RNA sequence: GGAGAAGCAAACAUUUAUUGAUCCCAAGAUUACCGAAUGGAGUAAUCCAGCUAGCAAGAUGCUAGCUAUCUAUUAUUUAAAUAAUAGAGGCGAUACCAGGGGAAGUGAACCAUCUAAGUACCCUGAGGAAAAGAAAUCAAAGAGAUUCCCUUAGUAGUGGCGA
RNA sequence: GUCUGUAAUAAGCAAAAAAGUUACAAAAUAUUUAUAUAGAAGAAUAAUCUGGAAAGUUUAACCAAAGAAGGUGAUAGUCCUGUAAUUUAAAUGUAAAUAUCUUUUUAAAAUGUUCCUGAGUAGGACGAGGCACGAGAAACCUUGUUUGAAGCUGGGGAGACCACUCUCCAAGGCUAAAUACUAGAAAGCUACCGAUAGAGAAGAGUACCGUGAGGGAAAGGUGAAAAGAACCCCGGGAGGGGAGUGAAAUAGAACUGAAACCGUAGACUUACAAGCAGUCAAAGCCGUAAUUUAUUGCGGUGAUGGCGUGCCUUUUGCAUAAUGAACCUGCGAGUUAUCAUGUCUAGCAAGAUUAAAGCAUAGAAGUGCUGGAGUCGAAGCGAAAGCGAGUCUUAAAAGGGCGAUUU
RNA sequence: CUCUAGUCUGUUUAAAAAGGCAGGGAUGAGCUGUGAAUAGGAGUGAAAGGCUAAACAAACUCGGAGAUAGCUGGUUCUCCC
RNA sequence: ACAUUACCGAAGCUUUGGAUCUUAACGAAAGUUAAGAUGGUAGGGGAGCGUUCUGUAAGCCAGAGAAGUUAAGCUGGAAAGUUUGAUGGAGGUAUCAGAAGUGAGAAUGCAGGUAUGAGUAACGAAAAAAUGGGUGAGAUUCCCAUUCGCCGAAAACCUAAGGUUUCCUGGGUAAAGGUCGUCUUCCCAGGGUUAGUCGGCCCCUAAGGCAAAGCUGAAAAGUGUAGUCGAUGGGAAACGGGUU
RNA sequence: GGGACUGACACCUGCCCGGUGCUAGUAAACGGCUAAGGUAGCCGGGUAAGUUCCGACGAAUGGUGUAACGAUUUGGACGCUGUCUCAACGUGGAGCUCGGUGAAAUUGAAGUAUCGGUGAAGAUGCCGAUUACUUGUGGUUAGACGGAAAGACCCCGUGAACCUUUACUAUAGCUUGGUAUUGAGAUUUGAUUAA
RNA sequence: UGUAAGUGUAAAGGCAUAAGGUAGCUUAACUGUAAGACUGACAAGUCGAACAGAUACGAAAGUAGGUCUUAGUGAUCUGGC
């Protein structure tokens, strides 16, 4: 009903000596609609919130459990906001050549605007985590902020 | 998400027209053809795989009654005797014996009368 | 939303659902010609009755809600 | 904005551009004829004029500027008649909104009630939103204009109590 | 305040408040690094190896508010254009704010008598429509044909109607925002498409068909660069063979170039035979590997023997002379959105769960909170009132119906 | 110059209704050029269920529309119970 | 026909090798044994292969040769899978997980290419061609010449209705002309239509159309007077000859 | 002027008002012939041999005759003929061969023989038996239930469309009454209410 | 002779203790109900001891919830009393 054209009959039910049709667009033609194709929908739901706590504390658990890949790190700024420093600090850190997730525990804009574009870096806050970006991280980074406000995020 | 290349029937139509290499006329090239004349030889392979057994002993049956057209034997009887004496020798045993070596064969039935 | 499914309204108004289950219903041949119809067959027609368990499925299809 | 440019692709030989081009943007000028087309008429892109100005204007010459109609407001005895300004004509959105007209294929395994459905479509109106909008209201709760959502809820009722 | 002169009040003038988004109307500038419509700046690579070509291999850097996306001779953060964060406005357009300007109040708290407070209107009769509501007990509203009121000591409504009571005050006219819509403009995104796909159209409603209304196709790709094959030979040319360009000319108007189809050459078999063309056995010939070498295998052909009624769909039943296919290659059908119910998985638990929507950060159609209005369980029975582990049928637990105390 | 009884060719024809032979009308209810009027549940019809752009027991185009079908056809990879 | 001893004869039975499932036993379990049980449409349940995209993946594998057909060989119980070559010259992709435009042999299916009939029917009217010469690479089909034949109230000439360069000169033969072609209404370039007396325009009206006003209708309009348009009609003017 | 009916002309055109139309009547109305029972009229010859032909239902949806007329139907006679016994020859366009150009429908394929049988019940494909060197061309269609047209006939589908009716249900139009448009007079026909 | 007669009404199965016939009394031709079943897709249909109230008949025990049994019938919706 949406491609362009007319909804005659081709030619006559009868007699011709070709196989029946009724409009042109016919899905079975050359050049007509598609029958069940895709159409826009919602893929969006919303998990039950516990289900997405545990899920974090799942995940959590699973990264620290690792003393290696997991670590930890005191608190500090890249008061100038370059890349070469936050840089610095992970490549003296991270040792799994891949990607990097830094915790941090408040919304410190110098930080996330100074990694925004390290090669396989995510900048995530305590408040703001992310599943995939934790389950995938092959070394994962947190400031003591953030464990503390993780502690109270999520013992609640 | 549109899912379409085509790399599948060719493998199909590859497989079918390497193992109708031989075939008569169209059955060798055409997909149709090929595939519905396979088809029905497989099931023909089968079919005959099963039917080789039934062949082969007919076969040694009627050696074994050739060899022993000579004698006065006939081979009802020689079976008879076989068991009777209790020889569980074989019948493509006893096939192959009278063409290899005869005598040894001859002896068996001279044997056997008893 | 858009597609609430409708309950079939004239059997909701005769079939009524128990706790586990069953379907109760008001028996029939009790609201016409009743003087030729003996006291005790229009004595056990007053009471209520249970349907057979065949028909249970299908009025919970027709009843997709009560 | 700065070194090429002569459209959308180069070719062939001609110029321009550092005297700032080409090009982009803003504004202005020019802006044939038809077309709501409106001086009349007409087979749309074209014949026929009225009046005024200039072409030696002139014997069916050329150019420029006016004369179409409706409604509101008055210059008058707003009807008649001209005059004066003001607002409209048509197109665009194979979208949206309001008003008017309003089916049929179907379902009810028929059909005539009903359903489909104020649906498609037609017509009249404007807007950027429209319509509606500040209670002689909801409704038995104490709220307080209109409209749009989530719920109430497939509930209350209605229906050849059939769908 | 009919005129003059007094107690006693109006018409103007000090003093203030608003106003082109309704609320009076018509503007005009300055002014706002506000915005729309042209722009500017813009970071950080050398060597080596393969190769025609490096951006790639490898060894070491540097930049990053810029590792978004393209082009660059093979795969670029640092080659070019752009990208982050900033930022060009003479002129034009759109926005507020400030005055100017315009307009208004140049007064209010305060008791009872009279005036008005919206008229063919409210309502009723008949015929219709809209309200979820089809005349049904059918309110109420609009409304065609008729009839027809009250004047706050009032009237309308409270789903027939009456009474009381509670609310409201019509028959005058405006009103932004939240809301619908994107033909399009700019900036972006995609578990969206990659030439039978995607808009019909990568070339367009064109070619073509019909008197007209109208209907409506098919056709993308050389090479990194034409650097388009100088010249020579055959030929009228076309075209091909050489010589050159190029990494390649079975890259020469075209990339990768299959199947259907048409061929050439070599090997084997076939002209005494009745083969759904196949399978199971099998001599000879040819190719090939082993075993000292002509007998066993991998092979291709195959005399001869045995068995065997193509396939699909439809029927009690088909080789059927029932149906369908020229072949080949592409395209070509149980999906999505919600509700009911069952199961599985995950989580909580006599509780479980938020919907709309908001805030914060980001620009990253996210996901972390906020938001409990509502729904499903937790008590059912009875038409209902109502009663409750009981309830209904009944004077009766007197027997049963539906429950439960064992969720 | 206008019409088509009878017969034949043709009938995957030259022609989606002709041609080869013939016949009727041929000063009149005549033929014909050039304009105009009558449009779909309507028109027109010296009247056969004819015609109305080669198809008319209700024209054609677009839209509703992907109308409804108890009818027919089709429905694609594998294995195990 | 009646007796004696047999044999042949099925995917049955028995035996050998291998696989799955149910039950039972053993074993910590994995599994190892025993028993039996597996024809199968409709239809029910369960277990997998393969395709595309997404996260894994700023990973890994590629110009020292990706993807794709393509020859041969090999593995898996089936869907199938991956090694060596030729061709190809630029992107694919492990494991895990998710999502479908997720798998074609047919619907008198759609689209495209190519067989078949078949080098067969036709090559379009029973008006008829023949010789010589010229042009040209090439002539039964072009041009020229001489004969013959056909139409001759035409198959001739001059103007409409229509077509719109098809007209003339020169050059050329991809296609197209039912064959051939030096030729063409084919293609390319250039050239070509001169009006006071012709036909229109114009001044008039037939049928007809529009139509202020008036009248009638939900709208849109329908009727219709005064007027204005509407030729195949009626109205000023020319004939002969020559030239490209 | 409109509609219906009949159909030059000639002789005739009768009976019936129950039913149905029209305004008790009307039939040159629909129709019939108990309402009324239909009035007039409508073997022989031909051939040796003749199911043909010629001569001995129904009255204005007309009956019975009729000169002339007719690309109308049927019978007979004369003349004429290849229509026939009976075919042969000749002419012209195809067909035949070669050269150039070059299709169509159909098409699961095919190293597709026949007879007697069996079988979704008419066999190229099965059984038995028989026949047959391989491959073309010119002829003819017996078969391949040939090709072409989802059989037009039959039947089915709670199919579709059209038409008819004293089928059902609405309605244009027509018609009646009341009311608004719509006033004033005169008079007695009454009803009702009391006096 | 021993049910072939007769059992409102068709036929069958039954009826001597008669369910046949006669006579007296009488209205159980009841209300609320029901353990447990047959027949059955469902909806329906049929048998039913026994319990409570009110009786009828009989001295009482008991019987009586129509007709010897097996056909004499019609859902739902709507409307009336």
């Amino acid at each position: 009903s949406e491609v362009r054209g007319s909804s005659k009959k081709p030619w006559k039910q009868k007699g011709t000596g070709r196989a029946r049709v009724g409009t042109k667009r016919n899905p079975v033609w050359i050049g007509g609609g598609i029958a069940l194709g895709p159409k826009p929908r919602d893929y969006s739901y919303r998990l039950p919130k516990k289900v997405k706590k545990l899920a974090f504390k799942s995940v959590l658990s699973l990264r620290a459990a690792d003393e290696n890949s997991f670590k930890v790190i005191e608190n500090f700024n890249v008061e100038s906001g370059k890349t070469k420093d936050l840089a610095l600090i992970i490549k003296n850190f991270a040792s799994f050549n891949g990607k990097v997730v830094i915790l941090l525990g408040n919304d410190d804009q110098m930080i996330k605007r100074a990694g925004k574009n390290i090669r396989d870096l995510k900048i995530l806050s305590f408040d703001k985590l992310r599943v995939v970006d934790l389950f995938y991280a092959k070394n994962l980074i947190a400031l003591e902020s953030a464990v503390n406000k993780l502690n109270e995020f999520y013992i609640k | 998400a549109r899912a379409k290349n085509g790399t599948v029937h060719v493998a199909r139509r590859k497989r079918i027209l390497k193992k109708t290499k031989g075939f008569w006329g169209t059955k060798k090239s055409n997909y149709k053809k090929a595939k519905d004349t396979l088809r029905k030889g497989m099931m023909y392979a089968t079919r005959d795989r099963k039917v080789r057994k039934r062949d082969f002993r007919r076969l040694w049956i009627s050696r074994i009654s050739a060899a022993l057209s000579d004698t006065g034997v006939t081979y009802s009887r020689f079976i008879e005797g076989l068991l009777k004496s209790n020889i569980k020798i074989n019948r493509k045993i006893l096939s192959n014996l009278a063409i290899e070596d005869v005598e040894a064969f001859k002896k068996i039935v001279l044997e056997i009368r008893r | 939303m858009a597609n609430k499914m409708k309950t079939r309204k004239s059997a909701k108004k005769r079939y009524s659902f128990t706790v586990n289950g069953k379907v109760k219903y008001k028996k029939q041949n009790l609201r016409h010609i009743l003087t030729k119809k003996s006291s005790k067959r229009k004595r056990n027609l007053r009471k209520s009755g249970n349907l057979s368990c065949f028909e249970v499925k299908r009025i919970k299809t027709l009843l997709p809600y009560g």
